């Protein structure tokens, strides 16, 4: 199916701590694979996927030195971000850059995407024609003249179109094992008694890949949207995720109530019944 | 792999 | 703009007393990422406790996993405590088995 | 553009060396190159906003570049060796990205000697026309030739009348070895001056034939009686010839 | 692969190869005696790109790109490189490739004088001048006869262009009737009578 690689920079200034830090991930559909910070030992990309070991030695060390730079270039960014909303050294702001290229089931460039924030909010992005940038308020457009001059969109574009995809396609292959599989959720239900005169019923999904999922509670086929307790998807940490979705029940009327779990790894909508 | 261009904001 | 981070304990595998499993306590959807959070068996602060590589979501909140390897008894009570900019005092959170 | 000096540099063997570039204002990378074979470069450091990001060519000893600020930067080489000869080559692009148009300085010609008692200032004769070519073909080529320098840090200039001409002017691009086999041989050029003959003619026309040695300084002692190979410029005249 | 001959006026066709999977690709010329400077750059995601007289292309497929220069002029003489970036921090040059403009010479006139020094009357000197641009000077190396390579000098007010080579030796049995042997030499090289 349909595959992206995503990569997300986080830069926390420290007024007064120090320098700012710096931290760096990337990722395969759900999957890390890399990882960087500017306070750890090693000071390295370092591997946090199986198959991306075997990449050589000269892999780590221009990546290390890429990232690295990235650093460097954020640290005189929040300076001068700083200056655009004339905010004063002591205070601590934080840049988070957001990009990826998405391919298709052929590896056929799909999207490509950059997004840069600031202290939470959308700051300046990519627009999706990989030619044009969107200004979120007026200190934006200040980088944005700046990276229109600069023909940044240019720049930026080649690698998505080019080397983002061209790697993306690589590292697929090297995880044949782990990223093209699909394990499909594992799902059973639970009864617990609230009081004499109801009950709560929860539907669970474990260990399934990837996040995407959708539960619903129906009441005889009607959807129970509105008195249904939703938990967001979380990791177990092994690579897999897990998400329950609760229900108040009378104390007798276990039966008509359904659970229904949409997984692209079940080739069929599951439904539940009790 | 890492396409990040830096342009100095 | 500050979010308010939103915690989930768990275990990685469901949870059989004397077999070793994980737990995990999921803090997402805050701001900014300055976040301490800590495991606690019976009240106390585990020692040996790992975390993920700080990463966020769409709309730019925050999301971190912290866990340790453990096995649940009838008798032991885990929680975690977290704590943020945006929290006056630490929010305790208490493992349910079934939640 | 971007100023780099000395332009030339020959010091002897366990000096230090100091190069200066003053890159374009307002640009914030700064790159040195050091290039050995009129092929392919070679990188060494990187800057920008006056931090590093990659010095993965640099020598990993003996070898220092700093920029204190944002309109200079140095390359030090704190033991010279003879095996740190090279042209040094400084560059600047503005946003601090390879993505860019970089910008090259003139470069620094380095050359360290082991044995500083090689270097010897070169000998400039100039040759008058032939009656043959001024009757066959109506035109005069003068021709100079410098003999005997080391090492090859020359730079040859035609001057009539007290001005520089560069009409007719071709000098060879590459030295010549005397003795080809030899490792520290002595070298050699040439170069042409092509006039009409008419003016060739005139006796009022004075022709010089100038050479710029780069050699010795004050620095660099001399122990020896062969004079000092010192910086200095080498000419010979030639009048005109009714 | 090292080096290209052409003459005036003609295009002139060089190309480079490159390893990494790049971004953007650049054309660099190194004049001999200045520093490079910058021709034109293509990006990865074009296939052609042009500038003035300057047209280059990419092939990402094949990791390899051509640059064509039209009406190529002696200014153009200098060594080519091609520098290929990868990331927006990695940067590598190619191997560099030396170009020759040949000048055009409309009137040949093939001859070999000789010159006498304006200090003294014992050193002498041969010229081999006014040939055209085919033929090439051999460095025949006898141990003391020294032989330079051809250089164009251009009488920019006379509006006339020239090939020229030196020859020189410091003992006898060196005549310019044998300094530039026949290899090669036009048939019809005027030797004159001393």
């Amino acid at each position: 199916g349909s595959h992206s690689m995503r990569y997300f920079y986080t830069s926390v200034s420290r007024p007064g701590r120090g320098e700012p830090r710096f931290i760096a991930v990337g990722y395969v559909d759900d999957t890390q694979f890399v990882r960087f910070d500017s306070d750890a030992a090693s000071q390295r990309m370092e591997p946090r996927a199986p198959w991306i070991e075997q990449e050589g030695p000269e892999y780590w060390d221009q990546e290390t030195r890429n990232v690295k730079a990235q650093s460097q270039t954020d640290r005189v960014d929040l300076g001068t971000l700083r200056g655009y909303y004339n905010q004063s050294e002591d205070g601590s702001h934080t840049i988070q850059i957001m990009y990826g290229c998405d391919v298709g089931p052929d590896g056929r460039f799909l999207r490509g995407y950059r997004q840069d924030a600031y202290d939470g909010k959308d700051y300046i992005a990519l627009n999706e024609d990989l030619r044009s940038w969107t200004a979120a308020d007026m200190a934006a457009q200040i980088t944005k003249r700046k990276w229109e001059a600069a023909h940044a969109a240019e720049q930026q574009r080649a690698y998505l179109e080019g080397r983002c995809v061209e790697w993306l396609r690589r590292y697929l292959e090297n995880g044949k094992e782990t990223l093209q599989r699909t394990d499909p959720p594992k799902t059973h239900m639970t009864h617990h008694p609230i009081s004499d005169h109801e009950a709560t019923l929860r539907c669970w999904a474990l260990g399934f890949y990837p996040a995407e999922i959708t539960l619903t509670w129906q009441r005889d086929g009607e959807d129970q949207t509105q008195d249904t307790e939703l938990v967001e998807t979380r990791p177990a940490g092994d690579g897999t995720f897990q998400k329950w979705v609760a229900v108040v029940v009378p104390s007798g009327q276990e039966q008509r109530y359904t659970c229904h779990v949409q997984h692209e790894g079940l080739p069929k909508p599951l439904t539940l019944r009790w | 792999v890492v396409g990040a261009v830096g342009v100095g904001k | 703009i500050q979010r308010t981070p939103k915690i989930q304990v768990y275990s990685r595998h469901p949870a059989e007393n004397g077999k070793s499993n994980f737990l995990n306590c999921y803090v997402s959807g805050f701001h900014p990422s300055d976040i301490e959070v800590d495991l606690l068996k019976n009240g106390e602060r585990i020692e040996k406790v790992e975390h993920s590589d700080l990463s966020f979501s769409k709309d730019w909140s925050f999301y971190l996993l912290y866990y340790t390897e453990f096995t649940p008894t009838e008798k032991d009570e885990y929680a975690c405590r977290v704590n943020h900019v945006t929290l006056s005092q630490p929010k305790i959170v208490k493992w349910d088995r079934d939640m | 553009g971007v100023i780099q000096t000395p332009r030339h540099k020959v010091t002897g063997k366990g000096q230090e060396a100091t190069l200066w570039c003053e890159p374009i204002s307002g640009h914030s990378a700064v790159f040195w190159y050091r290039q050995t074979i009129v092929q392919g470069l070679e990188f060494l450091t990187y800057f920008r906003n006056q931090a590093p990001i990659d010095d993965s060519g640099m020598p990993k000893e003996r070898f220092s570049a700093q920029m204190p600020n944002q309109s200079h930067s140095t390359l030090k080489i704190q033991s010279t060796q003879p095996q740190d000869s090279a042209v040094y080559l400084c560059a600047s692009s503005l946003e601090g990205t390879v993505e860019e148009t970089l910008y090259f300085g003139s470069g620094t010609r380095l050359t360290v000697l082991e044995d500083l008692k090689n270097v010897f200032p070169p000998e400039v004769a100039v040759f008058e026309p032939s009656e043959a070519e001024i009757s066959h073909t109506q035109k005069a080529t003068l021709v100079c030739l410098a003999t005997g320098f080391y090492p090859d840090h020359v730079e040859l200039s035609w001057w009539v009348n007290g001005k520089e001409v560069h009409s007719g002017v071709c000098t060879d691009p590459q030295p010549l070895k005397e003795q080809p086999a030899l490792n520290d041989s002595r070298y050699a050029l040439s170069s042409r001056l092509r006039v009409s003959a008419t003016f060739w003619q005139d006796p009022r026309n004075h022709f010089r034939c100038q050479v710029q040695f780069y050699g010795l300084s004050e620095n660099d002692e001399w122990t020896q009686d062969r004079a000092k190979p010192v910086t200095q410029i080498v000419s010979a005249e030639a009048w005109g010839r009714a | 692969s090292w080096a290209l001959s052409v003459h005036e006026g003609e295009s002139v066709t060089v190309n480079c190869s490159y390893k990494t999977s790049i971004t953007a690709l650049q054309w660099y010329r190194q004049k001999s005696g200045k520093g490079p400077a910058q021709l034109i750059l293509i990006r990865s995601n074009e296939r052609e790109k042009r500038n003035g007289r300057l047209r280059a292309t990419l092939d990402t497929s094949s990791q390899s790109s051509s640059l064509s220069i039209t009406a190529t002029r002696c200014e153009d003489t200098a060594v080519y490189f091609c520098a290929a970036s990868s990331g927006s921090w990695q940067l590598i040059f190619g191997s560099g490739t030396q170009l020759t403009v040949m000048p055009d010479i409309q009137n040949p006139d093939p001859a070999v004088y000789q010159l006498r020094d304006s200090k003294s009357s014992d050193k002498s000197v041969c010229l081999f001048t006014d040939f055209d641009s085919q033929t090439n000077v051999s460095q025949s190396k006898d141990s003391d006869v020294y032989i330079t390579d051809k250089c164009v000098l251009d009488m920019r007010s006379m509006d006339f262009k020239s090939n020229s080579a030196v020859a020189w030796s410091n003992k006898s049995d060196f005549a310019c009737a044998n300094a530039f042997n026949n290899s090669i030499i036009p048939e019809d090289t005027f030797f004159p009578s001393p």
